[PDB]
């Protein structure tokens, strides 16, 4: 699964976690069984302006 | 007097019947005895501990 | 005020919007203990301290 998000957002990005982000754009079921694997990327996605 | 032997059988059941009545009320560690108040209360994951 | 000196204040008498405070997510840290901040809306209390 490939996304982009706010620093603070990757919180909300995992089971039985609530946020604006885990409610209208990303859900993770409490059940599944996976790894959630995040890395900074300030220097190519952020931008001027 | 005589009927102390069949009065005594009773007595043990109904004895019995109201520990598991009273049971019910008894914390056991969780929040409230009560399933509902935890249902209430709670989202599924953490009402399911 | 001053974490010593902190300030307590009693809310009573009132409809406490709990949900919009939550959706606002303007706060760092919002941990609920024996209650989760959904729901919070539904459920009724005898006094609320801040």
């Amino acid at each position: 699964d490939s996304f982009v998000i706010r620093g603070d957002e990757v919180r909300q990005i995992a089971p039985g976690q609530t946020g604006k982000i885990a409610d209208y754009n990303y859900k993770l079921p409490d059940d599944f069984t996976g790894c959630v694997i995040a890395w900074n990327s300030n220097n190519l996605d952020s931008k001027v302006g | 007097s005589p009927l102390g032997k069949l009065q005594d059988v009773v007595n043990q059941n109904a004895q019995a019947l109201n520990t598991l009545v009273k049971q019910l009320s008894s914390n056991f560690g969780a929040i409230s005895s009560v399933l509902n108040d935890i249902l209430s209360r709670l989202d599924p994951p953490e009402a399911e501990v | 005020a001053s974490v010593y000196a902190w300030n307590r204040k009693r809310i009573s008498n009132c409809v406490a919007d709990y949900s919009v405070l939550y959706n606002s997510a303007s706060f760092s840290t919002f941990k609920c203990y024996g209650v989760s901040p959904t729901k919070l809306n539904d459920l009724c209390f005898t006094n609320v301290y801040a």
